[PDB]
DNA sequence: CAGTCCCTGTTCGGGCGCCG
DNA sequence: TGGTCGGCGCCCGAACAGGGACTG
């Protein structure tokens, strides 16, 4: 029936009215049932039918039910939401089958016709209002509104959510030793009991959500592990993922693309070393889902090679809260990384991947910590807590990233992995003039009207260069002449610069950057045996800054 | 002795505070909960549902060398929206004196706080949502009756009954200044510890048995202030060993404009290779010495005006060194300081750069009764994910992230 | 001084996945 | 025939936002 819980009070958005949309057409199908559901919620008093006096309505119709052969009616109260007030989600976030704890005894058990159990205000019953239309379209449809929490309204997930607990609250505060990992109306229920006491213990948990009105009908998993829980497996002492199918084809569709790398994402978590960098990059171009993309090699293998990965059955382990936590990377290529969390050898807690190129200018050392980063976030989501690392860079490597480093920047206990490929830097440019050393003074400018420019250098051998300049920038200037001095210089050089933008750029000892000239600066950089930069106040009357400057001008 | 309670309006023109719960460890939540129960079990929270739009982020901090723990509640999101009431209707004036006073005491009595119940239709506001572990159970709310800390209005409203509680002290000792600023209160005073000390022990009963309760711990930022501009001292001067004291005197020129530049500049005007040693002159020489005068003196443009945001730049020194400056004008820092690793702590960039953002405030307190908008060096995310781990200010500063290379060797460099 | 440009970040929202 | 809602993840794009260098 219909609980005794106290209902929730909602508002209207301040002066503003319900909704009034009519019915559009339904299949004599849909129809067919909509009237068959009501009949039993009206009787059931899930709804009263109402007259004239109720100038409201909004749409209705139904869709079918995961087992499906039951319908399920839905309002279309897309309106009466946007109308109605604002409410603080109560869902933080999702459990996840590794943060469960090895229990001695454990069932789940859905909550029949949750939404229609819970009462709606006496109030706010009047928006709520539909209609039903008739097969021929004559004669008039029914009309009624919900005294229960609709199918569909902005509100009822925190309402039913929120009153949940509260219904389940003394039961808990009784049996605290009971775990319960509610989730909307689903319920896990473990316990370190014998199936004597446990099973004892679950029908008392049955008869009270019953006695508040809520029913626990024989679709409760029992003995009947594997328990089936939010899209896995729950074994006594493994757990995984469900049948993971992915889309066969041969003509693809930005839509697919998306169904695809979506599908592939859910998998991530425990099919070690999935990748998405390239077929997600295959959605850069902003068009129609419908519209057919073409797939490349160079995407077309990350697909059969992860396609691949899903042909190995796998499994996750549960989560023991005496052993500690470990979490290790590895780097998959393209600025992509792929770790896994455990605490047992070959015994995974959870898989993860990382690809999320931030910045223009970065590193891998820079990357390989905002994963870290991520790692520690929803490690402490799942398990409360922060996992010692295993770290592809050597103690020595990061001893120096970071005491000559400007900004801050940490990392948890770790400790080393021998492991391929390992991380590091690739060039520690001199903190001191390299004697000995042909000394550049580079410099370059462009015009912002015509869009074209000059880049060059001068040396403390004469030595004289200078470049044309086309689309270049009062930036992509300074740089293409940091670019030349290098191939014009040798193992060792010495250039001075008075722009900030490209010294900056590169005291961050980049190794990517989508930056094409940034590019070649670099391997340049990595090929020489030695390079030392300064900077000069530009525009200031100052030895070597003059003549090039002055050379380079427009 | 609770009756009246005070109408607060949220300043015209707004609404309010919907900030999202982060993250928190098992530490902290079976913290926040065995409080969150206490302070219901007397009335100072109630639980709330979702169709309170409102929210507020909380949170533990262990205190420091205290094995208790200590709710907190990041209202930075409200105070924001309601300064006008504890701004233009209820101000402050300027309390310079405890700025000399020798030896000054933080003591934190927002405690007292919760003994005076909050305009109801304000409430509502006051909202936060415990969290669950791996998201067992959906979030927990509360919401607020009497005063929460961390407030501004908490004590903009306080601030009345406050001062009675301290007149059988204040007035039989005026020489000791006493401020109040969020949830502490300052016990400025100009004699040795051996008695100020005790004197604030005095402090402490007196506050005690009139109702209030109080749970390296003196302060005295003048002795230390601003800090030098200080510069290289060689007796050999390369290429760039000079091209770089060049540059750095360029800009140290916009801070003091008494500067010169000229005779240092001229030693060289070809392109000379870097290293070749060449101290070149007379008045250049003389120069150097004379800029170098200036940076002794005091530079001139200095305005504090309470009518604006005080901000924070800092530096990133090497072991243990930071660098600062507190100011609300371009060039023109109000005060400038170093912050050094404390003795036996490890290095850890997040661990002290917040360290140091606390001092930073602490004393800006204590030397404006404001907290200045500090610019962090850091990234974003970092900060956010461990910051809070090393926290024990029962307020916290404005904040944003920012990142600039030090390319005059900082002004401010050892 | 402004009015610009470059270049670097942040935010917000859209589409899909998964759960109920 | 395809149409609802709340949570979170991911990718991407767009709208902002702030400095530095120029110009006017
Ligand atoms: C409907 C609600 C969660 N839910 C599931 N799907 C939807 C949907 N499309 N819109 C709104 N809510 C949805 O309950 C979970 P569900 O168990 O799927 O349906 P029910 O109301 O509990 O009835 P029964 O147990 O007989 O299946
Ligand atoms: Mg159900
Ligand atoms: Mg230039």
């Amino acid at each position: 029936p219909i609980s005794p819980i106290e209902t929730v009070p909602v508002k209207l958005k301040p002066g503003m009215d319900g909704p009034k949309v009519k019915q559009w057409p339904l299949t004599e199908e849909k129809i067919k049932a909509l009237v068959e559901i009501c009949t039993e919620m009206e009787k059931e008093g899930k709804i009263s039918k109402i007259g004239p006096e109720n100038p409201y309505n909004t749409p209705v119709f139904a869709i079918k039910k995961k087992d499906s052969t039951k319908w399920r009616k839905l309002v279309d109260f897309r309106e009466l939401n946007k109308r109605t007030q604002d409410f603080w989600e109560v869902q933080l976030g999702i459990p996840h089958p590794a943060g469960l704890k090895k229990k001695k005894s454990v069932t789940v058990l859905d909550v029949g016709d949750a939404y229609f159990s819970v009462p709606l205000d006496e109030d706010f019953r009047k928006y709520t209002a539909f209609t039903i239309p008739s097969i021929n379209n004559e004669t008039p449809g029914i009309r009624y509104q919900y005294n229960v929490l609709p199918q569909g309204w902005k509100g009822s997930p925190a309402i039913f959510q929120s009153s949940m607990t509260k219904i389940l609250e003394p039961f808990k505060k009784q049996n605290p030793d009971i775990v319960i990992y509610q989730y909307m109306d689903d319920l896990y229920v473990g316990s370190d009991l014998e199936i004597g006491q446990h099973r004892t213990k679950i029908e008392e948990l049955r008869q009270h959500l019953l006695r508040w009105g809520l029913t626990t009908p024989d679709k409760k998993h029992q003995k009947e592990p594997p328990f089936l829980w939010m899209g896995y497996e729950l074994h006594p002492d493994k757990w995984t993922v469900q049948p993971i199918v992915l889309p066969e084809k041969d003509s693809w569709t930005v839509n697919d693309i998306c169904k695809l790398v979506g599908k592939l994402n859910w998998a991530s978590q425990i099919y070690p070393g999935i990748k998405v960098r390239q077929l997600s990059k295959l959605l850069r171009g902003t068009k129609a889902l419908t519209e057919v993309i073409p797939l490349t090699e160079e995407a077309e293998l990350e697909l059969a090679e992860n396609r691949e990965i899903l042909k190995e059955p796998v499994h996750g382990v549960y989560y023991d809260p005496s052993k500690d936590l470990i979490a290790e990377i590895q780097k998959q290529g393209q600025g992509q990384w792929t770790y896994q969390i455990y605490q047992e050898p070959f015994k995974n807690l959870k898989t993860g991947k990382y690809a999320r190129m931030r910045g223009a200018h970065t590193n891998d050392v820079k990357q390989l910590t905002e994963a870290v980063q991520k790692i520690t976030t929803e490690s402490i989501v799942i398990w409360g807590k922060t996992p010692k690392f295993k770290l592809p860079i050597q103690k020595e490597t990061w001893e120096t990233w970071w005491t000559e480093y400007w900004q801050a920047t940490w990392i948890p206990e770790w400790e080393f992995v021998n492991t391929p490929p390992l991380v590091k830097l690739w060039y520690q440019l001199e903190k001191e003039p390299i004697v000995g050393a042909e000394t550049f003074y580079v410099d370059g400018a462009a015009n912002r009207e015509t869009k074209l420019g000059k880049a060059g250098y001068v040396t403390n051998k004469g030595r004289q260069k200078v470049v044309p300049l086309t689309n270049t920038t009062n930036q992509k200037t300074e740089l293409q002449a940091i670019y030349l001095a290098l191939q014009d210089s040798g193992l060792e050089v010495n250039i001075v610069t008075d722009s900030q933008y490209a010294l900056g750029i590169i005291q961050a000892q980049p190794d990517k950057s989508e930056s094409e000239l940034v590019n070649q600066i670099i391997e340049q950089l990595i090929k020489k045996e030695k390079v030392y930069l300064a900077w000069v106040p530009a525009h200031k009357g100052i030895g070597g800054n003059e003549q090039v400057d002055k050379l380079v001008s427009a | 002795s609770p009756i009246e309670t005070v109408p607060v309006k949220l300043k015209p023109g707004m609404d309010g505070p919907k900030v999202k719960q982060w993250p928190l460890t098992e530490e902290k939540i079976k913290a926040l909960v065995e409080i969150c129960t206490e302070m219901e079990k007397e009335g100072k929270i109630s639980k709330i549902g979702p169709e309170n739009p409102y929210n507020t982020p909380v949170f533990a901090i262990k205190k420091k060398d205290s094995t208790k723990w200590r709710k907190l509640v990041d209202f930075r999101e409200l105070n924001k929206r309601t300064q006008d009431f504890w701004e233009v209707q209820l101000g402050i004036p300027h309390p310079a004196g405890l700025k000399k006073k020798k030896s000054v005491t933080v003591l934190d009595v927002g405690d007292a706080y919760f003994s005076v119940p909050l305009d109801e239709d304000f409430r509502k506001y006051t909202a936060f949502t415990i969290p669950s572990i791996n998201n067992e159970t959906p979030g927990i709310r509360y919401q607020y009756n009497v005063l929460p800390q961390g407030w501004k209005g908490s004590p903009a409203i306080f601030q009345s009954s406050m001062t009675k509680i301290l007149e059988p002290f204040r007035k039989q000792n005026p020489d000791i200044v006493i401020y109040q600023y969020m949830d502490d209160l300052y016990v400025g005073s100009d004699l040795e510890i051996g008695q100020h000390r005790t004197k604030i022990e005095e402090l402490r009963q007196h506050l005690l048995r009139w109702g209030l309760t109080t749970p390296g711990y003196e302060l005295h930022p003048d002795k230390w202030t601003v800090q030098p501009i200080v510069l290289p001292e060689k007796d050999s001067w390369t290429v760039n060993d000079i091209q770089k004291l060049v540059g750095k005197l360029n800009w140290a020129s916009q801070i003091y404009p008494g500067i010169k530049v000229r005779q240092l500049s001229k030693l060289l005007r070809g392109t000379k290779a870097l290293t070749e040693v060449i101290p070149l002159t007379e008045e250049a020489e003389l120069e150097l010495a004379e800029n170098r005068e200036i940076l002794k003196e005091p530079v001139h443009g200095v305005y504090y005006d309470p009518s604006k945001d005080l901000i924070a730049e800092i530096q990133k020194q090497g072991q243990g060194q930071w660098t600062y400056q507190i100011y609300q004008e371009p060039f023109k820092n109000l005060k400038t300081g170093k912050y050094a690793r404390m003795r036996g702590a490890h290095t850890n960039d997040v661990k002290q750069l917040t360290e140091a953002v606390q001092k930073i405030t602490t004393e800006s307190i204590v030397i404006w009764g404001k907290t200045p908008k500090f610019k962090l060096p850091i990234q974003k995310e970092t900060w956010e994910t461990w910051w809070t781990e090393y926290w024990q200010a029962t307020w916290i500063p404005e904040w944003e992230f920012v990142n600039t290379p030090p390319l005059v060797k900082l002004w401010y460099q050892l």
